[PDB]
């Protein structure tokens, strides 16, 4: 049997807390792999599905977007992406659409997942109501903690549904995850969840 | 004869001598 495996790159502004997402995935770490020519990170990410194993190498920069974009050869061959923000940080939303850009302009039309981070911290400045970018452009859309695994495995759970053609596809259990660093109150997580419901009925 | 670049884990047409992502070379 031939893995089923797809290469994903994480893109979004230096400090949204990409390490810190791709890091939660225990055996994405131990078994990551250094490419020394792009300065990247590539983790390889196994989720157990109902049709079983589908592994997300996903690549992770050492900070060079901090300067620029990235190179061509970091998005050459994806076949997926998530694209990251902060809550806590409104320019790291407003730079959104051109790391989308970036993107499509190496990339075209792949499967991509909008992710809010940072969802743990009780000062959140960019709400449902004003998270639109998604909307517009075919995309889905989630919050996540990364620090604390909050919906960790929602992005990928979605592109893989969208990558292998089934609307049906489960993950039979969670990957073994860091310990959440920070609690999660349940409480704010039914909130926001639900003002993001709010939110897709508004118009425009 | 396609190859998965033992480096950076993308799939390479058997055309290609180095990665076309990371400039790796072929085994
Ligand atoms: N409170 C909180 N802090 C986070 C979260 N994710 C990342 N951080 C912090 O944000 C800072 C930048 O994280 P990092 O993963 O290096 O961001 P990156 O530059 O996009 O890779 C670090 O100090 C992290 O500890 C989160 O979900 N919650
Ligand atoms: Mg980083
Ligand atoms: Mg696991
Ligand atoms: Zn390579």
């Amino acid at each position: 049997e031939p893995q089923v495996q797809f290469k994903l790159v994480l893109v979004g502004d230096g400090g949204t807390g990409k390490t810190t997402f791709v890091k939660r995935h225990l055996t994405g770490e131990s078994e990551k792999k250094y490419v020394a020519t792009l300065g990247v990170e590539v983790h390889p990410l196994v989720f157990h599905t109902n049709r079983g194993p589908i592994k997300f190498n996903v690549w992770d920069t050492a900070g060079q977007e901090k300067f620029g974009g990235l190179r061509d050869g970091y998005y050459i061959q994806a076949q997926c992406a998530i694209i990251m923000f902060d809550v806590t940080s409104r320019v790291t939303y407003k730079n959104v659409p051109n790391w989308h850009r970036d993107l499509v302009r190496v990339c075209e039309n792949i499967p991509i997942v909008l992710c809010g981070n940072k969802v743990d911290i009780k000062d959140r400045k960019v709400k449902a109501k004003s998270i639109v970018f998604h909307r517009k452009k075919n995309l889905q859309y989630y919050d996540i903690s990364a620090k604390s695994n909050y919906n960790f495995e929602k992005p990928f759970l979605w592109l893989a549904r969208k990558l292998i053609g089934d609307p049906n596809l489960e993950f039979v259990a969670m990957p073994a995850l860091a310990p959440p660093e920070v609690v999660m109150d349940p409480a704010l997580a039914a909130q926001y969840e639900h003002d993001l419901e709010v939110a897709q009925t508004t118009a425009l | 004869g396609s190859w998965d670049c033992e480096v950076c884990l993308v799939q390479n047409k058997a055309d290609s001598t180095k990665c076309i992502a990371c400039e790796s070379a072929k085994p």
